[PDB]
């Protein structure tokens, strides 16, 4: 407990305000969803595809 | 009767340098939503 | 054209006069091979602009070498030669002088010069001339072997190794006094002679004519 | 045929930020002047090789910055070639300059 292992984790994030979500989900099907999100800062916005296990 | 001895070369030279042209160009380049 | 590669091509020019096989060795980023370019359209003599001529090349360069003659001189009946058996050989059931310059790699032409020899040539450009340093290759042993008035060498800085590769570009060049070693490394001193078998068939500049405009190298080891 | 393709998109591209070559395939006359900078990942046992592989960055077109770095092992074999390379290059020189 008293030797310590210092680790930095470093990664990228998306921080934004939610403009709008689609989400698609088959009749039936074996499941395949697939979906569109968009973000927005005070500055800037964008649209992000999005994949299976994001959604 | 007389062209027949050129058109047995000339259709086959009118070949030659279209090959040799494209050749060349080659050789120098459901669902529901929420 | 600036005008030290003019001054360079009426010094090949002169070595075209006299009959002479020569190492096109001044600086590399020069116009290496537009040097070469201008012995074909600037001489009046009209030969040297409807002749048969041939390139060999390394095959990394089969590609400049035909897009130089898309604006160096637009005007010129350039012929490629590589590819699968029915790719290259076909073109020469074309051509069957009626065109002009023909490129080629050292690859096929240790292979092709049974098809090579059907037709004559007036100059050889031969590129990257270093490919010839070892004389007990049957390239140079088959590369002796064409025809012209004129063989030009053209390499990126020439020889720069010892004695046994120093022979097969002098030999190429020219035969004579080309018999045997023994006198040749006697011919400072010996250095001096060697320097003077040299100096009459290759030129040497140290790259000051661009560093007026470029700056160094920064080299890290 | 693959040797334009790749040559076209890296010249005339600001697309791409590096290329891999050997020493021997890539040494010879491709004139890459969209590169500013060179790493000799390996030198050649034959000296000079690698200088005359440098110059087909290093060309008039160039207008930035010129860079060239080799990268070696500390003694274990990659140093008989700085030896070798050093040692000839006397002899390198004094049949040109
Ligand atoms: N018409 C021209 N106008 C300006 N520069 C030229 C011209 N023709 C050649 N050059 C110069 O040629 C250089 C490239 O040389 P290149 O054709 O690849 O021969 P080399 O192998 O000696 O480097 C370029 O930096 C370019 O500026």
């Amino acid at each position: 407990r008293s030797i310590g292992v210092r680790i930095k984790e470093e990664t990228e994030i998306i921080e934004g305000e939610v403009v709008e979500i689609q989400i698609d989900r088959p009749a039936t099907g074996t499941g395949s969803k697939v979906g569109k999100l968009t973000l927005k800062t005070t500055e800037m916005e964008t649209i992000y595809d999005l994949g299976t296990k994001m959604i | 009767l007389t062209e027949e001895m050129l058109l047995k070369r000339e259709e086959r030279a009118r070949k030659r340098r279209l090959q040799a042209a494209r050749r060349a160009e080659e050789h120098k380049n459901p669902m529901v939503r929420y | 054209l600036k005008g030290y590669q003019l001054k360079g091509m009426n010094w090949l020019a002169n070595l075209y006069e006299q009959g002479i096989n020569g190492i096109l060795a001044d600086e590399m980023g020069l116009g290496k091979t537009v040097q070469s370019i201008a012995l074909l359209a600037h001489l009046a003599e009209r030969e040297n602009i409807w002749g048969p001529f041939l390139i060999i090349s390394p095959a990394s360069t089969l590609n400049n070498w035909h897009q130089e003659f898309t604006r160096f001189v637009p005007k010129f009946k350039v012929l490629p030669y590589w590819g699968n058996p029915h790719d290259r050989k076909v073109i020469r059931r074309f051509w069957s002088a009626p065109f002009h310059v023909v490129i080629t790699s050292y690859q096929l032409v240790v292979q092709d010069v049974k098809y090579f020899q059907r037709v004559k040539w007036q100059y050889m450009v031969l590129d990257e001339a270093q490919a010839l340093k070892s004389s007990s290759s049957v390239r140079w042993k088959i590369l002796l072997q064409f025809q012209c008035r004129n063989r030009l060498l053209l390499t990126g800085t020439p020889i720069q190794n010892t004695m046994a590769e120093l022979w097969a570009l002098l030999h190429f060049i020219m035969p004579t006094l080309f018999d045997s070693h023994e006198e040749f490394n006697e011919w400072e001193n010996q250095l001096s002679r060697l320097h003077m078998i040299l100096k009459p068939f290759m030129l040497r500049r140290i790259k000051k004519d661009v560093e007026n405009e470029l700056s160094d190298k920064i080299e890290i080891l | 045929s693959e040797r334009r393709d790749m040559v076209a998109d890296f010249q005339n591209r600001n697309d791409i930020f590096v290329f891999l070559l050997s020493t021997r395939a890539g040494g010879l006359g491709i004139n890459l002047t969209a590169a500013d900078t060179v790493i000799f990942y390996d030198s050649d046992w034959n000296p000079t090789v690698d200088q005359q592989a440098m110059d087909r960055a290093h060309r008039l077109g160039q207008t930035k910055q010129v860079t060239v770095y080799r990268l070696i092992c500390k003694g274990t074999i990659e140093e008989r070639i700085l030896q070798r390379a050093k040692e000839k290059s006397e002899i390198q020189r004094m049949v040109i300059s």
